[PDB]
RNA sequence: AAUUGUUGAAAGGGAAGGGCAUUUGAUCAGACA
RNA sequence: AAUACUGCCAGCUGGGACUGAGGACUGCGACGUAAGUCAAGGAUGCUGGCAUAAUGGUUAUAUGCCGCCCGUCUUGAAACACGGACCAAGGAGUCUAACGUCUAUGCGAGUGUUUGGGUGUAAAACCCAUACGCGUAAUGAAAGUGAACGUAGGUUGGGGCCUCGCAAGAGGUGCACAAUCGACCGAUCCUGAUGUCUUCGGAUGGAUUUGAGUAAGAGCAUAGCUGUUGGGACCCGAAAGAU
RNA sequence: AAUAUGUAAGAAGUCCUUGUUACUUAAUUGAACGUGGACAUUUGAAUGAAGAGCUUUUAGUGGGCCAUUUUUGGUAAGCAG
RNA sequence: CCCUGAAAAUGGAUGGCGCUCAAGCGUGUUACCUAUACUCUACCGUCAGGGUUGAUAUGAUGCCCUGACGAGUAGGCAGGC
């Protein structure tokens, strides 16, 4: 032979895992995140967009809607840590939202179901957006740090 | 101290045990109330610089 | 073959019975402690109104932590540092206060900082960094039956039983103390508060007996 | 062999095990047994006291052999009898018939007396006995016989 | 295989010392003391404010 | 770093397995390392070690030394163990019964041990008979009958035998050995 | 091999070469499945 | 009344960083009326990106910081101390005689077949009688003498074993080893019985002397590392002398 | 004086009884070695003890230099002891 | 504290630039920076303490748990190439 071969070989048998003790306990949101709050979207496709916050979905994501009609942002998933939660709020107390869950957004163009749903929600908000002036404009504008803005100083 | 360590041993065994006859270092002092009657504290100070020579 | 739950029962019900003893114990020191402490507070108060002056017992127990490093140390104190198990920098042991050690303590001020531990910092030392000497093996405490197996001899069948026999310098403080493997502190968190350390405490440095303050130091090195 | 030889271990270290200071020079102490009385006198008193100078008589032309005289004690003696014939004689420890050991035939010159042989009679042909040697033989019924 | 600190880890805190449960439970660590009003002799007070 | 109080990385300094390379020897070790881990009986730890010992620390127990050991009071029925070879000794005329466990018995020795109506047991038959070593008498030979120890510790006034290669007068018997040639030891 | 010619790439404000680390250029293994 | 300061809580709580060793179960706990549950003897859950030079390795370059020529002898070298322009290939603790400690192996009061003979498939292996060598006696310059008062002694520690006790412990025996007191043999100095070819003989009991001794043998042979000595003696090196 | 340094802090201990001899006393007097007997770990301070003891054989080294303190010669020295 | 006393040879040194209610001197209070040290974890090697021949698979100088330690010339030894 060219090499003399071990006197011992490892068991190719393969153990299983010690039974871990790490419960998936549920995530509590930071108090600034309350339904009807306008978020600022820090990263992502709709980075810099202002957006109403509807529901806290079971994968911890957040349900937002532009409304679509205002700034072009759909009912959509967004992460909670990629968001500056403002202090301006609208009453989402006549918006549906129960309909919407994780599987609602399975990957599987635009489903006609979605185009309609977008309209049931967005109509409701816009009803109530219009209840305070200028708000509807605010929501169509983006957010950018201007010169001499210091986030650690600013109030959102 | 060995002739004495005999005594304390017998005189205590023939009494009802409990003896302790190992030497122990000087233990710190206990709690005490030093009284003030006929004994008000006398305030002292440092004193200036003299020469006397 | 029974044992399955039979002898599981025969112990689990006796492991119960021990914790019963421990609770009833630890609960007792608690009373002993606060009552022992309220005593002094009323003892001082009682003298003041009476006119007099309640002088406390001299401390009976000291905690020492080695400040100075390893090298360039003269033969004699270099010996005492060993007999106090302080063979490396920032480790630290308890010492029972008696003349035949008080001289030792003297002999090595330039290299240790030391003083008077509180129940709070004896507690937080044992709990967090207290190990046992069990055929050497520097063994973490972490369960009450580690103690019991080795200091159970002399009473002491719980971690707070340890603390009690330490903080009171009771009849078995030698073996209760030496059971504890020399402590192993970090550099102080805040820093040292002196600029140069190797002066006496009184002279704005870090060594020798700083007394009541040996705590804040320790609770920063822990 | 040369592969456990330490000098193989030493390959690559300047000095070869021999110090940088004190080197491996030719003959520091002198050669051989030099300075026996001088810079090497500590080693010869102790380790070798008695070394120097004379004692006793000379003995020109001393033929060892003149003084040939192997020594066997009573201590053994019985061993000069083959084991099978041996017990035959121990048991039945009598006059009339007692073994005749010719120790000079067996190659000894003196019988000494190291200690205890049983109460069995033996006839000892020897060239020379020690007092005790001969004494102990009798007290078991033996005799010595003097021979050349 | 990994030493857990009590002090921060309530579980291990009760694997040793089960009195931790009462002590938290009875607040203990914040015990109000028997208010008294004994006042010190002026001998004490004079010679405090003396010079 | 640490003020070290004891030389670090110390080797224990006791053999831990015979240095010999004898298969049979190493088997005996496996017998007794087992026996000694699982028997809480002294005799198994003593024997285990002694099997590691070098030839110098295994002096021969003679057959007469064995004979004598039995004459101890109440010892005459014990079975003697000699971890090492056992030698014959024509100097005893009698020899008793018993049963000798040993690493080796010489030709002469088992003869005399058997001839006396006796038994010669190898160390592993003794295991079977006496797992706790019940009723053994362990003998050691004499370690300082060795020639070499004569010359150990030589030096003035130690009376301790020159390392010398011929002897006689003319051979280190003058100056420094007698009052009348310089001095004496 | 020292040393040399050509060709190719690259760096070079009083030497060259090295350590830790990363940019960029070139080149490469493995690993998906 | 408040507050400050100092101290404590096994009072609550936010942000940030690094780690994730382990690999069925087994422990100590914790919460529950309970069933079960848990953060309690070491990371899992969910979601996405690429499946490639994306990550990673090698390399050149650049940039931050750091980096004196190595070897030697020396208290101290980068040294204004020596060798070294560069490459290849040679190039230095050997062998032998005789030894110390140690270890392995054989056999063991003995041990060593190998001068030799036998013999052979022929410098091998296989076999062997007589000696010899070392050991099993010492001590004296020598003439010489030559190791048991005694269970081969007494004492004190001794592992181990034996006997009692559930056990803790108590006795019993106690090898090796060590300490000590003796006894034994030779030297030396005393002592000088019974006898006697009247000077031969030296029993006996003794002595702050002495010995590389006896006191139930440990040795012989092969081998190996280290070490010793003589040899060209780790390698190169005089000025000289000689025929 | 300070600093430095000898010894001691028990089981190889302590107490009773009364054995040996040629030393020794006026003397069974004493000395020395003993048999029999009484008392255990608070059995005779503290702290430590990754144990303690023991033997054999062999390397290198045997140019030393510095610092604080004490200190000799020298005016001194990066001098010499 | 400052000034005078205060004189040497290439051009040059609070380390440099520079600094004057200091970036100077004495002293106090905090915060902050960073060693191969300290604390915690991981891995390597060393030393030690334990566990494990029970067959019917693979190493018994092996396997498994555990703790502590790691400077190095001359020099020793070891295990390897
Ligand atoms: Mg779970
Ligand atoms: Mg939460
Ligand atoms: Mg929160
Ligand atoms: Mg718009
Ligand atoms: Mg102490
Ligand atoms: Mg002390
Ligand atoms: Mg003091
Ligand atoms: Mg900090
Ligand atoms: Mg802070
Ligand atoms: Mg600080
Ligand atoms: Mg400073
Ligand atoms: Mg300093
Ligand atoms: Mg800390
Ligand atoms: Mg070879
Ligand atoms: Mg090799
Ligand atoms: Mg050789
Ligand atoms: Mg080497
Ligand atoms: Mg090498
Ligand atoms: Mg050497
Ligand atoms: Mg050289
Ligand atoms: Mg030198
Ligand atoms: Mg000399
Ligand atoms: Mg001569
Ligand atoms: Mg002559
Ligand atoms: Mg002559
Ligand atoms: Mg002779
Ligand atoms: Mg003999
Ligand atoms: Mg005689
Ligand atoms: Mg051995
Ligand atoms: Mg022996
Ligand atoms: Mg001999
Ligand atoms: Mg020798
Ligand atoms: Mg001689
Ligand atoms: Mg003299
Ligand atoms: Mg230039
Ligand atoms: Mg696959
Ligand atoms: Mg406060
Ligand atoms: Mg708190
Ligand atoms: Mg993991
Ligand atoms: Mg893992
Ligand atoms: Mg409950
Ligand atoms: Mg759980
Ligand atoms: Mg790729
Ligand atoms: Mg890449
Ligand atoms: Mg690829
Ligand atoms: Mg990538
Ligand atoms: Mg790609
Ligand atoms: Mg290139
Ligand atoms: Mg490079
Ligand atoms: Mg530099
Ligand atoms: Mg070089
Ligand atoms: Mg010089
Ligand atoms: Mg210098
Ligand atoms: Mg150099
Ligand atoms: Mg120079
Ligand atoms: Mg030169
Ligand atoms: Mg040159
Ligand atoms: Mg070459
Ligand atoms: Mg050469
Ligand atoms: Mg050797
Ligand atoms: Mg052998
Ligand atoms: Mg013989
Ligand atoms: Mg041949
Ligand atoms: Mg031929
Ligand atoms: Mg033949
Ligand atoms: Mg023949
Ligand atoms: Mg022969
Ligand atoms: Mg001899
Ligand atoms: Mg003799
Ligand atoms: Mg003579
Ligand atoms: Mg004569
Ligand atoms: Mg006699
Ligand atoms: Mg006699
Ligand atoms: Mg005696
Ligand atoms: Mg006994
Ligand atoms: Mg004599
Ligand atoms: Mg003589
Ligand atoms: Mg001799
Ligand atoms: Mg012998
Ligand atoms: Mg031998
Ligand atoms: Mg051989
Ligand atoms: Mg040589
Ligand atoms: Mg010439
Ligand atoms: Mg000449
Ligand atoms: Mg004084
Ligand atoms: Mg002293
Ligand atoms: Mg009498
Ligand atoms: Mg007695
Ligand atoms: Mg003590
Ligand atoms: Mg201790
Ligand atoms: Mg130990
Ligand atoms: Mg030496
Ligand atoms: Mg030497
Ligand atoms: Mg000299
Ligand atoms: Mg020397
Ligand atoms: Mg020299
Ligand atoms: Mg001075
Ligand atoms: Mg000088
Ligand atoms: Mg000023
Ligand atoms: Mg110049
Ligand atoms: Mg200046
Ligand atoms: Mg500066
Ligand atoms: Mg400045
Ligand atoms: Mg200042
Ligand atoms: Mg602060
Ligand atoms: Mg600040
Ligand atoms: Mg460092
Ligand atoms: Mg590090
Ligand atoms: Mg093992
Ligand atoms: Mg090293
Ligand atoms: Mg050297
Ligand atoms: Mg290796
Ligand atoms: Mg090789």
């Amino acid at each position: 032979s060219a090499q003399k071969a071990p006197k011992w070989y490892p068991s190719e048998d393969v153990a299983a895992l010690k039974k871990t003790r790490k419960a998936a306990r549920p995530q509590k949101l930071r108090a600034s995140l309350v339904p009807g709050t306008v978020l600022i979207l820090l990263a992502g496709r709709f980075r810099g967009k202002r957006v109403v916050y509807l529901k806290h979905l079971e994968d911890n994501t957040l349900l937002i809607s532009g409304p679509f009609k205002v700034n072009g942002v759909p009912l959509r998933r967004v992460n909670a840590r990629y968001v500056i939660a403002t202090s301006t709020k609208v009453s989402v107390e006549g918006v549906n939202v129960e309909k919407f869950n994780v599987e609602y957004f399975a990957k599987e163009e635009i489903k006609a179901e979605r185009v309609e749903d977008q309209k049931v929600v967005d109509k409701a908000l816009i009803a109530e957006i219009k209840k305070t002036p200028l708000l509807k404009q605010y929501l169509s504008a983006s957010f950018s740090l201007k010169n001499g803005d210091k986030p650690h100083m600013l109030k959102f | 101290r060995v002739k004495a360590n005999a005594a304390k041993r017998a005189e205590a065994k023939a009494q009802g045990v409990a003896v302790q006859l190992k030497r122990q270092p000087a233990q710190p002092r206990e709690s005490r109330i030093v009284s003030t009657e006929g004994n008000v504290p006398q305030t002292l100070a440092p004193v200036p610089y003299e020469t006397f020579i | 073959a029974e044992q399955v739950a039979a002898e599981r029962a025969a112990r689990k019900a006796a492991n119960k019975e021990k914790r019963a003893i421990i609770l009833e114990r630890n609960a007792a020191y608690q009373k002993e402690y606060e009552t022992a402490e309220r005593n002094i507070i009323q003892a001082k108060r009682d003298a003041k109104a009476a006119g007099s002056y309640y002088v406390e017992a001299q401390h009976k127990l000291v905690f020492v932590v080695r400040i100075k490093g390893i090298n360039k140390i003269p033969p004699k104190p270099r010996k005492v540092l060993q007999l106090l198990r302080l063979t490396r920098i920032n480790s630290g042991t308890f010492v029972k206060v008696t003349k035949a050690t008080l001289e030792l303590l003297k002999l090595i001020e330039p290299y240790v900082a030391y003083g008077y531990p509180s129940y709070s910092t004896i507690r937080q030392l044992v709990y967090k960094r207290g190990f046992g000497k069990i055929n050497k093996q520097r063994v973490p405490l972490s369960d009450n039956a580690i103690i019991e197996a080795n200091l159970g001899k002399y009473g002491i069948l719980s971690i707070d039983d340890l603390i009690h026999e330490i903080i009171t310098v009771g009849p078995h403080f030698k073996q209760a103390n030496n059971f504890l493997w020399p402590f192993k502190l970090s550099n102080p968190s805040g820093g040292w508060g002196v600029p140069r350390k190797f002066k006496h405490f009184i002279q704005g440095g870090s060594f020798g007996n700083r007394e009541e303050f040996i705590n804040k130091l320790v609770k920063s090195m822990n | 062999p040369s592969r456990f030889t330490k000098t193989r271990k030493h390959r690559g270290h300047v000095s070869a095990g021999k110090g940088r200071i004190g080197k491996h020079r030719k003959h520091p102490g002198g050669r051989g047994m030099a300075g026996g009385q001088h810079h090497h006198r500590i080693n010869m008193d102790k380790y070798h006291p008695g070394y120097f100078g004379k004692v006793g008589m000379r003995y020109f032309h001393k033929q060892q052999a003149h003084f040939w005289k192997p020594v066997l004690n009573l201590d053994k003696l019985w061993t000069l009898i083959p084991e099978d014939k041996r017990d035959q004689y121990l048991k039945s420890a009598s006059k009339e018939t007692a073994p005749v050991i010719d120790t000079l035939a067996a190659g000894y010159g003196k019988i000494l007396g190291k200690g205890r042989i049983p109460n069995v009679p033996v006839i000892v042909k020897a060239r020379f006995v020690s007092k005790l040697a001969e004494e102990k033989i009798r007290a078991a019924g033996g005799v010595v016989e003097l021979i050349a | 295989v990994l030493k857990k600190n009590p002090l921060k880890n309530k579980q291990v805190l009760l694997r040793l010392n089960p009195y931790a449960k009462v002590f938290a439970a009875e607040k203990l660590g914040s015990k109000k003391a028997e208010k008294t009003g004994t006042k010190p002799a002026a001998v004490f007070t004079e010679t405090l404010k003396h010079d | 770093g640490i003020d070290h109080t004891s030389k670090q990385h110390k080797r224990s300094g006791h053999r831990t397995a015979p240095k010999s390379d004898n298969v049979y020897l190493k088997l005996l070790v496996k017998l007794y390392t087992f026996l000694a881990r699982r028997t809480d009986a002294p005799f198994n730890k003593v024997v285990l070690k002694a099997l590691f010992l070098s030839k110098i620390n295994r002096p021969p127990v003679s057959v007469s030394r064995i004979a004598r050991a039995l004459k101890q009071e109440g010892a005459a029925n014990k079975t003697v163990v000699v971890v090492g070879t056992v030698t014959d000794d024509a100097r005893i005329f009698e020899f008793p019964k018993t049963t000798v466990a040993a690493l080796r018995f010489t030709a002469g020795a088992r003869a005399k041990i058997v001839k006396a109506g006796g038994e010669c047991i190898t160390l592993d038959q003794l295991a079977v008979r006496a797992p706790k070593g019940q009723n053994t008498l362990i003998l050691r030979g004499p370690r300082n009958s060795r020639e070499a120890v004569r010359h150990f510790g030589m030096g003035p006034h130690k009376g301790k035998a020159p390392r010398i290669l011929s002897t006689g007068r003319k051979f280190e018997r003058a100056r420094g050995r007698r009052r009348s040639k310089g001095f004496k030891v």
